[PDB]
RNA sequence: CACCAUGUUCAA
RNA sequence: AUCCACUGCAGCGAAGGCGUUCUGCAAGUGCACGUCCGUCGAUCAAGAAUGAGAGUUCGGGGAGCAAAGAUGAUCAGACACCGUCGUAGUCCGGCCACUGUAAACGAUGCCGGCCAGGCCUUGGCAGAGCAAGAAUCCUAGACUCUGUCAGGGCCAACGAGAAAUCCACAGCCUGUGGGUUCAGGGGGGAGUACUGUCGCAAGGCUGAAACUUAAAGGAAUUGACGGAAUGGCACCA
RNA sequence: UCUGGUGCCAGCAGCUGCGGUAAUUCCAGCUCCGAGGGCGUAUACUAACAUUGCUGCUGUUAAAACACUUGUAGUCUGCCUAC
């Protein structure tokens, strides 16, 4: 019962994209969810999104733009060194060119390319392409 | 049984459509007409075709036979269907009894414009 | 796509559905392409048009009509009541 | 009838009036308070729309609202006015 | 090879349904699986209605009493006494007479 | 019709639409047509606003006029109410049309006698012309349909809120549409009412 | 109602967005005095809130005096020895046992008794953990009757 | 389904270990009854003394007499 | 000799269409193998192979009728490949009709890079999966010097589609050649189906051939 | 028919034969011990 | 709704 | 002994199961709500409580039906179907009797999220209505419409599937990870033997191996067949 | 789809199968194929095998959801607290 709000959020977003919806409601919101969404925005897989205040675990409306193919969470949050980054790339992503692995690192919730370039590993958190 | 074959029916139909002005409802003169029109290799086949043509012509005389196109009559029906009355039935209808328009249809015409327009009957259900 | 030299290696960059953003593949025989005419102030039609490609997925999901509605509202053709 | 695809952020009043008090875009109350007075007196009681037990006057102890399954049923003549 | 979406019976939200007894065979069949027909006949058929109404005092045509039976059948006896007939795979989804 | 005021409906047009009853639906509803119904009558009929009807009509007109070589347009109607209308529409626009029963496989069977490979097709009733919609799906041709309030608009690209079940409603709609298509192209004028009556489009029995 | 049944119901009340409605000139000392007055009369917190919500226009006591009802009860020494959740569950178990001890062959009162006692213990565990109950506490059928 | 979650290593390993016993190959390899019961006590070749000759009728659809020796 | 039936046929007979991407861009049905034989001439720019000729039998009274399904693959090694499965009573006509159907079903195969984009694309641009029956066939991008690591059926399909490197993971009853080849064909199909940041930008629609040659197409009637 | 091909006799009846066998065995071992 | 049991082995 | 008809794409119960009327006793779900608590929850080896029918135990009861048995037919046989009887049993009570299995089935574990459309139905709550006996008054738990929460179904897109089919899931799965429990690893031997544990017993739970074998199996197709149905037909009927 | 012998016999054959008087499969002769100073056989283990599945299986009908609730160990657990 209600494990990993992030998992539920990502599954909702993927199902919405699969159905062709142009904006999806997500309930509730969290810091991890917002940072995952910002990591998606930064690479443009996700349009705007805004949080509506419930006073009870605020909800989110994301605007989808058809560039997403799949969002997923990897649970449990396995640990990942830098040598493990390529293993996780070749297993999760569809290609080595696009698609991203989101990592929670000691330097905040991070892209996998950003993690690799600023030399940190961390716990896997999901993926989007 | 005496069910005819399509080699007789489909020939009767084109003989009628091409020579309705020449045939009659008499078998033994339709026979002499077809024995000059068509090239039938068999006299039994000639007579079957002639008899079926006389049957179809008798049904023509009776009423509307469904399945043939007598052009010199269907052009008539087409040109009467394509005849124009001087005033459209809808024009004279909206002049005579306006148009029966219900409560919520007036509501819709008021939602858009066209609310206070002429010839409405203000009918309710 | 290119090959580190700016040389396009991909033949036939396809077209995308204008409602979704999904590619229209080479066998989507249910996809369509339009031309909504443009009209001067005097009601006449200059040979100008806005084009709209829809994907067979949309035209099965039956959101193609409402997608056209949205696109023409965006393109200032369909008039909202107000 | 709009031609417009109603986004979830600005939902229409017609549809948002229908929704459950929880399945709204923002969960809210489905109730109100009432200023109520009986002709038998003047004191203005403040009652809940959906009363849980019997509500009587502060002084007269004549029942104003009587509890039912849903909304309260105000007694004969008791005038009421919804509060902000 | 589930043949019927409702597995030969109309039991839904139940666990157990009373077992009734077939009219002629006498077989215990669930109350919803049974092929049941409430039939109304007359005490007299038109092969005798005139002959009896001519000798009656309080009766006539359109007046004779009726029989209200409610025959319940198992699937075997229904199919044998042709109350029901085997239907096509596509005509099995027809639920109205 | 957004910026153009000359494409907006005229009071006479709205009168002759309300006359032919094209503002009336049926007791049934489809959630994709729920957008075009203004309200309901207490007998059940869904009244559908001629405003949206006219917007979709002039939209279909824009598409049909952008389609050059009108012989690449096929009007389709299976029910008796509508065949005279599509015949007159073809006569006055240059389009093509079909008889009562659409031969299955026209838009797919290339070696067929009645191939009919169009660029677009205008359908009277989807529920009755279910076939041509499927062959549309198989052949990449857009679909402009007169969608009643009870109408599966699955492969219909441009739906128009209509009646589809009234012998004068069909004639009225095809008359309006061909009038707009002829006003565009600069063949018909705006102010002058064009000479062809609506009585020519309605369904007349043989006898 | 999902824990010990197949029930999937959602019928719960739903607070507003505000956290006072600009009427209710009544203030904190008054509402606390009312709370304590009708707590002296034995009324439990859940009923206090309802009697103060129905006729007094005071919904969400918290909003007037941020201390919730049990907070203002503890701050005045009127909170019960055992929380009302446990108390009502104990009383329900007592009634079910009283019933089945003579309706010895119910076999459904037995099942519902198993359920209610499982709930009792699952909650007494939580209260012993949170230190609202003495560490030695234990629910015995034989002595629970003498708590109501 | 199987337990995900970062502390289910013992459950996963114990389940795999108790479930491997349904692989008949692994089962015969690890179950010390084949070294006991099989005539070749875990062995490719053995030497024996010919006791008798045996004609074994071949199974259907075949009808030969295979020549064997009891050793 | 080939009197074209459809508008595409007439356009390619009269050289209004240049090559296959002009039809691929609008996803138009082909219906005539003479189009693809126009764009990829028979001997040199199109190689065809017969993967299997399997008899299937319909039992009848007084005997049983046998007919051969011929599976033919058609392709040139620059990115086009087609799969045609056609029954017929004789092996000759089965193979002929199957070549025709494969030529009609010729499709374009997008090709990408595994790592650095140095030369030309050599592998599938993404992990793709194709389905038919139980046979799921996964095409994985391989680096420059990995080669095609498929097994016979997918190896020749990938060869014909002109990919240099590919890993595969077949999962189903792969010994069913029909489904095992339809699965990898469907994968090569999804190759262009998948959307990437390369195809993120605008569309810039063009005239379809029917509109672009409407005047020409309205003379042969 | 209602079932697919028992590769022996009716499973209920061979279950019953097994039960009879098992209690004959039980009586023979109760003889000894 | 009397009763109507059976068909050696491989091959096709 | 049992509660016909009413009795159903009805309701309730964790399941097994539950149907005459009045009545005692405790209980549950759902709904309504600015009531309280404040994470107290999900799933669960061990453990525990219910668990059809058969079966056993002690004491009654015995109409009807009915294993065994008797018995008349049928049959080549017929301690089989069919017929007439008939015992245990089915009914009641019991230290809170024992047992603890069923095609105990939806052959579909539980909790959570999202999942196009149309239709029927059960219980509330909300808002309306031309909407109801005696009368004509007057209200009324009836009826109609709409919304919503909870429940029971039906048919219809995408998707899934080996397919049948699923559809508030059997979807969201090689584009594979929300959480958790149980079980399976070709067919037999075999749910057998031995051992352990529970039982008065019957037996339950637990549970192999030697050996044997290339298929067993699932869905679907075409034909053949049917002491299956419907409809045509033949003096080789 | 060679030639002679055999004639469900002798035998081959990991599996499918071959052999019943016209054997592409036995016994041979000729010819040819494969590895080659090697090749075959048996046994064990690995891979094949996503047929032990953490990655990564399956459980409506193929093997497999405990009769059903409860429930301990175990596993998993809602939102929030620095420009
Ligand atoms: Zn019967």
């Amino acid at each position: 019962v209600r494990q990993s709000t992030l998992a539920d959020c990502l599954k909702c977003i993927s199902n919405a994209e699969k159905r062709g919806k142009r904006q999806v409601l997500v309930r509730p919101c969290s810091k991890t969810i917002l940072r995952f969404l910002r990591v998606m925005q930064k690479h443009g897989y996700i349009g705007d999104f805004e949080v509506v205040d419930n006073h009870r675990g605020n909800k989110i409306v994301i605007e989808l733009n058809g560039r997403l193919n799949k969002c997923g969470v990897i649970s449990p949050r396995y640990d990942i060194s830098l040598p493990q980054m390529e293993k996780w790339i070749t297993s999760l992503l569809p290609s080595r060119q696009f698609g991203f692995i989101v990592l929670t690192t000691s330097h905040g919730i991070m892209d996998h390319e950003e993690a690799r370039k600023k030399h940190t590993g961390g716990k896997i958190l999901g993926f989007f392409y | 049984g005496r069910v005819r074959t399509k080699t007789v029916k489909r020939a009767s139909k084109v003989i009628i459509e091409k020579y309705f002005q020449k045939l009659t409802q008499d078998f033994q003169t339709n026979k002499k007409v077809i024995c000059e029109i068509a090239i039938v290799p068999s006299t039994r086949l000639r007579n079957k075709i002639a008899g079926f043509t006389t049957k179809l012509m008798k049904r023509i005389a009776r009423g509307p036979v469904r399945g043939i196109s007598l052009k010199l009559q269907e052009e008539e029906r087409e040109k009467r269907m394509d005849f124009a009355p001087e005033v459209s039935q809808v024009d004279q209808q909206i002049m005579d009894q306006g148009v029966e328009v219900d409560e919520d249809t007036l509501a819709m015409l008021a939602a858009m414009d066209m609310a206070n327009i002429s010839h409405l009957k203000k009918v309710q259900v | 796509m290119l090959n580190d030299e700016g040389i396009n290696v991909d033949a036939y960059i396809p077209r995308k559905c204008s409602a979704t953003n999904q590619l229209i593949t080479a066998k989507d025989h249910a996809s369509v392409q339009f031309n909504v005419g443009l009209i001067d102030e005097n009601g006449a039609y200059i040979g100008e048009y806005k084009t709209i490609a829809f994907a067979g997925f949309l035209r099965r999901g039956a959101a193609s009509d409402q997608a056209l509605n949205r696109l023409m509202l965006a393109a200032n053709i369909l008039k909202e009541k107000g | 009838s709009t031609f417009k695809d109603s986004n979830l952020l600005f939902p229409p009043e017609a549809s948002e009036k229908r929704k459950h008090k929880l399945k709204r875009l923002v969960q809210g109350q489905n109730s109100f308070f009432m200023d109520v007075k009986c002709p038998s007196c003047w004191a203005i009681t403040i009652v809940f729309s959906h009363v849980a037990k019997v509500v009587v006057c502060s002084s007269c102890n004549t029942v104003l609202a009587q509890p039912t399954g849903g909304k309260a049923k105000l007694t004969e003549g008791c005038s009421f006015r919804k509060k902000p | 090879t589930v043949k019927r979406r409702n597995h030969g019976r109309n039991k839904k939200n139940r666990g157990h349904v009373c077992g009734i007894r077939c009219s002629n065979c006498g077989r215990m069949t669930p109350k919803d699986k049974a092929v049941k027909r409430f039939i109304v006949r007359n005490m007299v058929e038109t092969a005798a209605v005139r002959d009896i109404a001519d000798a009656s005092v309080y009766y006539t045509g359109y007046n004779l009493p009726k029989l209200y039976l409610k025959m319940q059948y198992c699937i075997s006896c229904a199919i044998h006494g042709r109350i029901v007939r085997v239907r096509s795979v596509e005509n099995r989804k027809i639920r109205s007479p | 019709s957004k910026g153009r005021p000359i494409l907006d409906p005229t009071e006479d047009d709205i009168r002759k639409l309300l006359a032919c009853k094209v503002h009336l639906g049926t007791k049934n509803l489809v959630k994709q047509m729920e957008r075009y119904v203004y309200a309901r009558r207490k007998d059940g009929i869904h009244v559908l606003d001629l405003h949206m009807t006219w917007q979709k009509l002039v939209l279909a007109a824009r598409v049909l006029v952008a389609i050059e070589n009108p012989a690449d347009v096929c009007a389709i109607s299976a029910r008796p109410y509508g065949q005279r209308a599509i015949l007159k529409f073809s006569q006055y626009t240059g389009a093509q049309y079909v008889a009562s029963r659409f031969t299955p496989g026209a838009l797919t069977n290339q070696i067929q006698d009645t191939f009919m490979q169009p660029r677009i097709l205008l359908i009277t009733d989807p529920r009755t012309d279910h076939q041509a919609i499927t062959e549309s799906a198989y052949g990449n041709v857009p679909v402009i349909a007169f969608c009643d309030t009870d109408s599966p608009l699955v492969y219909v690209d441009l739906a128009i809120p209509c009646n589809n079940r009234g012998q004068k409603a069909i004639g009225m709609l095809y008359w309006m549409l061909t009038r707009e298509i002829l006003r565009m192209r600069g063949t018909c004028p705006r102010a002058v009412p064009w000479e062809i009556k609506v009585d020519l489009f309605f369904y007349r029995d043989p006898e | 109602g999902r824990m010990h049944s197949k029930g999937k119901g959602i019928s719960n009340s739903c607070l507003p967005y505000r956290r006072a409605p600009s009427w209710l000139k009544t203030s904190s000392r008054e509402v606390v005095d009312q709370i304590c007055k009708l707590a002296k009369k034995g009324v439990p917190p859940a009923q206090i809130g309802i009697q103060l919500r129905d006729s007094h226009g005071i919904g969400s006591v918290k909003s007037i005096t941020g201390r919730k009802i049990l907070r203002v009860l503890k701050h005045n020494g009127l909170a019960p020895e055992i929380p009302e959740d446990l108390y009502h569950m104990i009383k329900k178990a007592v009634n079910v046992r009283k019933h089945l001890e003579k309706s010895r062959k119910d076999k459904d009162a037995k099942f519902r008794l198993v359920l209610v006692e499982s709930r009792i213990h699952r909650l007494a565990r939580y209260y012993k953990q949170t230190k609202q109950l003495p560490a030695t506490w234990k629910y015995e059928s034989s002595t629970a009757s003498a708590l109501v | 389904g199987k337990p995900h979650g970062i502390r289910t290593a013992r459950k996963l390993r114990s389940h795999r270990r108790e479930q491997r016993w349904a692989d008949k190959d692994y089962n015969k390899r690890n179950l010390g009854t084949t070294l006991k019961c099989s005539p070749f006590g875990g062995t490719s070749h053995v030497k024996g003394i010919v006791l008798e000759k045996v004609g074994v009728e071949a199974k259907q659809p075949n009808s030969a007499i295979r020549k064997c020796v009891r050793v | 000799e080939w009197i074209p039936v459809t508008k595409l046929g007439r356009l390619v007979k009269e050289a209004k269409l240049r090559k296959l991407e002009e039809i691929y861009l609008f996803s138009l049905p082909v219906k005539e193998y003479q189009i693809v034989d126009e764009f990829l001439p028979s001997p040199g720019k199109l190689k065809d192979e017969v993967m299997k000729i399997s008899p299937v039998q319909k039992q009848t009274k007084a005997g049983q009728r046998t007919r051969f399904k011929a599976y033919v693959v058609v392709g040139d090694c620059d990115g086009h490949v087609g799969l045609g499965v056609r029954c017929s009573k004789e092996v000759a006509t089965a193979i002929r009709a199957s070549i025709q159907a494969a030529k009609v079903a010729v499709i374009p195969v997008r090709r990408g890079y595994w790592g650095n984009k140095i030369g030309l694309p050599h592998t599938v641009p993404c992990k793709v999966t194709g389905k038919c029956g139980s046979c799921r066939v996964r095409l994985v991008p391989a680096p420059r010097g990995a080669g095609i690591v498929a097994a016979g059926v997918p190896k020749k399909l990938l060869q014909f589609a002109g990919v240099e490197d590919c890993f595969t993971q077949s999962i189903g009853q792969t010994r069913t050649l029909g489904n095992f080849v339809k699965a990898t064909f469907a994968a090569l199909s999804k190759t262009y189906g998948f959307l990437t940041p390369d195809l993120w930008p605008e569309t810039h629609f063009v005239k379809d051939p029917y509109q672009e040659h409407t005047d020409f197409l309205s003379q042969g009637l | 028919g209602s079932i697919s091909r028992p590769r022996g006799m009716r499973r209920k009846w061979r279950k019953k034969r097994m039960k009879r066998l098992q209690r004959r065995r039980r009586k023979m071992r109760q003889r000894s011990k």
